[PDB]
C-alpha cells in the first residue's frame, strides 16, 4: 500500500526480535525519569520538602481529555426563569416589586472576612461562575395562543409573577392589566414558513448581556469556520501522508438544523509552551499521542558467515558478541538509546557505572568504536553529554592502541590528550576523532547538513527537517546511487582510519554492514519528520538555543532529560533497526485534544489576569494575600484532566511567585465559546455593585416614625413602609471618613466608643469605607428583633471590621381599633446603620404599572428546529468536497 | 457539482441536448455477450457510476464511484409468421445508455 515497505531482496529481511509502541514507551520514560531521582535521594542525605513521585495512567488522562469535549456550556429551556416578584401590603393600589436576581445573588458565596484571602478569591470566582451559568440559555418552543387573529404569548414566558396580586385589585386595574397582557403580540406572527418567534418580555440586565452575546455568537460562527478547520486538517493530513477514503463532506445544511461550534483547529502553539516547567510533560504527551507501533529486525545472518562446503565456513571477527542475547536491563537501555535518538535535543544519553558486573574488556572497546558512528555531537544539536563523549574517545584510543597482530609504527604528539597520535605507514592523523562540540569533528554531522528548511509547516512553531548523516527519506524509493556508492564522510573516515591501524577484517565487516545502517537512519528520519510533528514538539528557538547554553553552562528553561546506558547496549542497539508497522491509534483524534487543552488553559489564564488586580483595587481587604492564594483558588475550580496533564512531572510543588506572575503577564489566548462567555461575564462583573458587596455603609441616629393615624383607610391606601435604604447619599461636607488602620488604632486605645458617641450627638454621619461587606435583604411585617434593629458594622472580639449588613424593609399594619395616638411612645427607639446602593431592587409601584418591566426583546427558535453540536466531527480523516484557499 | 447539488441536473441537461459523456480515462475490462430476446434491464438502463448520500451528526456526506467493467451485447431479432406488420412498434421507446 506504501512503496517503502516493499522488499525485493532478502538483505533487509530478518527475524523479529521484539516490539514497542507509544503508550508503553511513554510510561517507560516517565518511570525511568522518576526512579533515577528516587534512587539519588535514597542513596545520599537530602534536606527538602516531602513530595511523593508516582506515575499516573496516561491513557485514562487522555480519555478524560477527549471526554471533556462532549460537555456543553448552554441550556435549552422552554421558558425563561422568573426575575421579578411582588409583595402585597394592606394598600389597594400600591405594591412592592422586587428583582429576584439580587436576592438570589446575595446568597451565593461565603461571608467575606479579613483573614482568609483564599476564601475571598473562591467567593469571587463562584459568583462569576454563577452569573455565567445563569446567563447562557437558548429559548425553544415557547407556548402561544390566539386572540383576535393575532398570536399572543402566554403569561408563563413573561418574566413577571403577579398571581398573588390579582384578587386585591379592582375592576379598572384588572381590565388595564388584562389589556396590557393581551397587547404582547408575537411580531410577524401571522405569516407561515418562519424560523423564529419575536416577542417582548422582562429580564435582568446582567443576564440579558450574556444572552445577547450568546445569540450573537450563535449567529456569527457558521459553515465558514468549519470549512477553515477542515482545510487545516486536510493540510496536516497532506503533510502526514494519511490515506483518504472516497467519501467527502458537502456544505448542504438542512432547513431545520442550527449548528454550533465551540472549538477551532489553528491552535496558537504559544499557549501550550508558556506553561512554566512543562518540557517533560509536553515530551511525554508527544510520545503518548504520536509514536507509531513497530518491531525490531535483526540483520541477515549471512552477512557474517557464508558456507563454501559443509566443513568450510567463513568466520566473523565478532562471533562471540553476535552469539549473545540481551537481558531485561540491556533491553531497557536499548529502548532508552532509541528514545534518545528519535528526539534530538530533548533527551541526552550518559554512562551507567556499577561494580556488580564482570564484562570482557573488548566489549568496552567495540562500544567505543560503535558510538562514534552511531551518535551525533555536531554543531547544531547533540545526543550526549561531554563526559560520555570523553569516555567514548578514551575507549576508541584504547581500542586503537591495543594490537593483537604485528605492531605498526605510531608517532605520539606533544600533549597527553587521547587520540593525539599518528598511526600507520601512511601516517593517518587521529586528532580529528576527538570530540569538539563547536564543529562536531569526530561524530555524525562532521561535514554534512542535518537540519534544513523546505516548506512552510502546518504548525508554525516547528519548521525544521532533520536529516541524520545526510540521508533523505526519498532514498528508499528513488535512490541516487548504486549499492556501492552509499556512504558519508564520517563513516568513510572511520573505515580509512581502521584500515590504517592494521585492522582489515573489522573494516570488511563494517563495509558489509553499512547499507543496513543507512536504511535504519532513513527510517528514523522518515519517522521523525512524518508522525512526530505536533504542537508538543520543541519550537525552533529553543532547539537552536539548546546547544550554546549547554556549552556555556548558562541557565536554561528547557533542561534536557538525561538517561544512562551500559557498554554492551551500544552494540545491541547497533545490531537492530526500528521498522514501524501500524500508525498510532489516536493519530486522527489528537488535534481536538490539543484544542481543548489550549482553550482550558486560556480560560484559566484570563481568570488569573482578572483576579490579579484585586489587591491594587482594594488594599485593606487583602492585606495577607499572595499570588499563590488565587492560584489555588483558580485551580480549585477547573477540570481535573487539564490539571493532570499539567502535572505529569509533579511540577506544581516547584513554581514560585515570580514564575506564575510571569506566566499571567504573557499575552497569548485561544478564543472559544467558553472564553467569550467567561470574558463577557467578567466584564459584567467589574462593577462590584452587581456582585452584592460594597463599602457605602453609614451610621446616623434616626427615629422609627410614628405617623398620625387620623384617617385609617387613607393611611392604608398610601402604603407606608420603612427601610434603611438610602435613595441618595449625603454631601461630602458634614460626613467624616474612617479607615481600617485609624479604627484599629483608636479601638486599641479605648477611645472608639467615646469618639462614635461624640460624633452621634453632633448629628453627623460616619463612613466605614475601604472594606467590602456582604449585604443581605430581609422583609418584616412586625417589629424586627434587636439583632438587626440596632446592629453595628463592627463586632467586638480589638474589633472586626468586615461584618455582614442586612437591609430590612418594615411594613406597617393597622386596624380599625387603633386610636389616632396609639403608636406614639415617650422614649423613642433608634436605628443606627444605613446602606446605599445605586441599583434599584425594591420599589413601591402603583398597580397600573406592574407590567411596565416589559422592555426586553426575545427571539426563540420554533418547535420544528433542532440544535446540534458538531464539534465531535472535526477529525483528521475527513475530506471536504470543494477545496478552499 | 455534487457540492452545490447540481450533478443529476447537469447530467439530465446534457442528455437532453443529445451529447456524450466520458467518465475519466481509466482502462476498463470488456465483456462480450449474445442475446436472442429482450435483455435484462441491468444491461440497458444501467449506469457507469454510483452516487450515494448519508447523514452523520447533522452533516451530509456524498460518495461517488466510477464503474470498472463494461459489456458489449449483440441483439438478434427473431420473428414468427403470426406477427402483425406493426407488432414491434411501441408507443414509447426503450432507452439504452452505453456505447463503446
Amino acid at each position: 500500500q506504501r512503496p517503502e515497505r516493499i522488499k525485493t531482496t532478502p538483505y533487509l529481511e530478518g527475524d523479529v526480535l521484539s516490539s514497542d509502541s507509544g503508550p508503553l514507551l511513554s510510561v517507560f520514560a516517565l518511570q525511568e525519569i522518576m526512579q533515577k531521582v528516587r534512587q539519588v535521594q535514597a542513596d545520599y542525605m537530602t534536606a527538602t520538602r516531602e513530595v511523593d513521585f508516582t506515575v499516573p495512567d496516561v491513557q485514562k488522562i487522555l480519555d478524560d481529555i477527549k471526554a471533556l469535549a462532549a460537555e456543553q456550556v448552554y441550556k435549552i429551556v422552554k421558558v425563561p426563569s422568573i426575575s421579578f416578584r411582588h409583595i402585597v401590603m394592606q394598600s389597594r393600589d400600591r405594591v412592592l416589586r422586587v428583582d429576584t436576581y439580587y436576592e438570589e445573588m446575595s446568597q451565593v458565596g461565603d461571608v467575606i472576612t479579613e483573614d482568609e484571602p483564599e476564601k475571598f478569591y473562591s467567593t469571587i470566582i463562584k459568583k462569576v461562575r454563577f452569573i455565567r451559568g445563569k446567563g447562557s440559555f437558548i429559548l425553544h418552543d415557547i407556548p402561544t395562543r390566539d386572540h383576535r387573529g393575532m398570536e399572543v404569548a402566554e403569561p408563563e414566558v413573561l418574566g413577571v409573577e403577579f398571581k398573588n396580586v390579582l384578587p386585591v385589585l379592582t375592576a379598572e386595574h384588572r381590565a388595564m392589566i388584562q389589556n396590557a397582557l393581551d397587547g404582547s403580540i408575537i411580531e410577524n406572527g401571522n405569516v407561515a414558513t418562519r424560523d423564529v418567534d419575536v416577542f417582548i418580555g422582562a429580564c435582568s440586565e446582567p443576564v440579558y448581556r450574556i444572552y445577547n452575546r450568546l445569540q450573537g455568537y450563535i449567529e456569527a460562527v457558521q459553515l465558514q469556520e468549519l470549512r477553515n478547520s477542515i482545510g487545516w486538517l486536510e493540510r496536516l493530513g497532506h503533510r502526514k501522508r494519511i490515506t483518504y477514503s472516497q467519501e467527502v463532506l458537502t456544505d448542504f445544511r438542512r432547513q431545520d438544523t442550527i449548528w454550533v461550534l465551540a472549538l477551532q483547529l489553528p491552535v496558537n502553539p504559544q499557549v501550550v509552551w508558556d506553561v512554566p516547567r512543562s518540557s517533560i510533560a509536553n515530551l511525554i504527551m508527544n510520545i503518548a499521542t504520536c509514536l507509531p507501533t513497530g518491531e525490531y529486525i535483526a540483520p541477515n545472518p549471512r552477512i557474517s558467515s557464508i558456507t563454501l562446503t559443509q566443513r568450510i565456513t567463513t568466520t566473523g571477527p565478532f562471533a562471540i558478541l553476535t552469539g549473545s542475547t540481551p537481558t531485561a536491563q540491556q533491553l531497557n537501555d536499548v529502548r532508552k538509546i532509541y528514545l534518545a535518538l528519535m528526539f534530538p535535543g530533548q533527551i541526552i544519553l550518559d554512562l551507567k557505572i556499577d561494580p556488580g558486573e564482570r564484562m570482557d574488556p573488548a566489549v568496552r572497546m567495540v562500544a567505543g568504536v560503535v558510538g562514534h558512528l552511531l551518535f551525533t555531537a555536531g554543531g547544531r544539536f547533540t545526543n550526549l553529554t561531554q563526559n560520555m563523549a570523553r569516555q567514548l574517545d578514551i575507549a576508541l584510543n584504547d581500542y586503537l592502541l591495543y594490537m593483537y597482530n604485528t605492531r605498526v609504527q605510531v608517532n605520539y604528539g606533544p600533549t597527553g590528550e587521547p587520540l593525539d597520535f599518528q598511526i600507520g605507514r601512511n601516517q593517518y592523523d587521529c586528532n580529528v576523532f576527538r570530540a569538539d562540540f563547536a564543529t562536531g569533528t569526530g561524530y555524525n554531522g562532521w561535514a554534512t547538513i542535518d537540519v534544513e528548511y523546505r516548506e512552510p509547516a502546518p504548525y508554525v512553531h516547528a519548521q525544521r527537517y532533520i536529516r541524520y548523516c545526510g540521508i533523505d527519506s526519498r532514498e528508499l524509493i528513488n535512490p541516487t546511487t548504486y549499492g556501492i556508492g552509499m556512504t558519508y564522510h564520517c563513516y568513510n573516515e572511520m573505515l580509512r582510519m581502521l584500515v590504517a591501524a592494521g585492522k582489515d577484517s573489522e573494516a570488511a565487516y563494517f563495509r558489509s554492514m553499512l547499507p543496513f545502517h543507512m536504511v535504519r537512519f532513513a527510517r528514523i528520519n522518515q519517522i521523525i519528520n512524518e508522525d512526530l510533528h505536533s504542537v508538543f514538539s520543541l519550537p525552533d528557538d529553543m532547539f537552536n538555543a539548546l546547544l550554546p547554553d549547554l556549552i556555556a553552562g548558562a541557565h536554561q528553561n528547557a533542561d534536557p532529560v538525561v538517561l544512562d546506558v551500559s557498554w554492551i547496549s551500544l552494540w545491541f542497539a547497533f545490531n537492530r533497526s526500528f521498522e514501524p508497522t501500524h500508525r498510532n491509534e489516536m493519530l486522527e483524534v489528537a488535534p481536538l485534544i490539543e484544542s481543548v487543552y489550549a482553550s482550558e488553559l486560556s480560560v484559566m489564564k484570563v481568570d488569573m489576569r482578572h483576579l490579579s488586580l484585586m489587591q491594587r483595587r482594594f488594599p485593606d481587604v487583602l492585606i495577607q494575600a499572595r499570588p499563590s492564594h488565587f492560584w489555588k483558588a483558580v485551580l480549585n475550580d477547573s477540570p481535573e484532566a487539564v490539571k493532570a496533564v499539567m502535572n505529569l512531572s509533579h511540577s506544581h510543588n516547584f513554581i514560585n511567585i515570580r514564575d506564575m506572575m510571569r506566566w499571567v503577564m504573557l499575552p497569548s489566548l485561544q478564543p472559544s465559546l467558553k472564553l467569550a462567555l467567561e470574558e463577557e461575564a467578567w466584564a459584567a462583573a467589574n462593577d462590584f455593585e452587581d456582585l452584592m458587596l460594597t463599602d457605602q455603609v453609614y451610621m446616623h441616629r434616626d427615629m422609627l416614625p410614628e405617623p398620625r393615624l387620623d384617617d385609617i383607610e387613607r393611611f392604608r391606601q398610601e402604603g407606608f413602609y420603612y427601610t434603611n435604604m438610602l435613595e441618595a447619599p449625603p454631601e461630602i461636607d458634614r460626613v467624616v471618613q474612617y479607615t481600617y488602620e485609624i479604627a484599629r488604632l483608636q479601638a486599641n486605645m479605648g477611645q472608639f466608643r467615646a469618639a462614635l458617641r461624640r460624633i452621634m450627638d453632633d448629628d453627623d454621619w460616619v463612613r466605614f469605607g475601604g472594606v467590602l461587606r456582604t449585604v443581605r435583604v430581609k422583609f418584616y411585617d412586625a417589629r424586627p428583633p434587636d439583632d438587626v434593629l440596632q446592629g453595628l458594622p463592627f463586632s467586638y472580639d480589638t474589633i472586626k471590621y468586615a461584618t455582614e449588613t442586612t437591609i430590612f424593609y418594615l411594613i406597617y399594619n393597622v386596624e380599625f381599633s387603633n386610636t389616632p395616638d396609639s403608636l406614639v411612645l415617650i422614649n423613642p427607639t433608634y436605628t443606627m446603620t444605613k446602606v446605599f446602593i445605586n441599583k434599584r431592587i425594591v420599589e413601591r409601584v402603583r398597580v397600573g404599572q406592574i407590567l411596565a418591566v416589559l422592555n426586553r426583546r426575545f427571539v426563540a427558535y420554533k418547535g420544528k428546529m433542532r440544535i446540534m453540536d458538531i464539534t465531535q466531527s472535526l477529525k483528521m480523516g475527513t475530506k471536504l468536497a470543494a477545496p478552499t484557499v | 457539482q455534487a457540492n452545490m447539488g447540481q450533478f443529476r441536473a447537469a447530467l439530465r441537461r446534457i442528455m437532453d441536448d443529445d451529447d456524450w459523456v466520458r467518465f475519466g480515462g481509466v482502462l476498463r475490462t470488456v465483456r462480450v455477450k449474445f442475446y436472442d430476446a429482450r435483455p435484462p434491464d441491468d444491461v440497458l438502463q444501467g449506469l457507469p457510476f454510483s452516487y450515494d448520500t448519508n447523514e452523520r451528526g447533522g452533516l451530509a456526506y456524498a460518495t461517488i464511484k466510477y464503474a470498472t467493467e463494461t459489456t458489449i451485447f449483440y441483439l438478434i431479432y427473431n420473428v414468427e409468421f403470426s406477427n402483425t406488420p406493426d407488432s414491434l412498434v411501441l408507443i414509447n421507446p426503450t432507452y439504452t445508455m452505453t456505447k463503446v
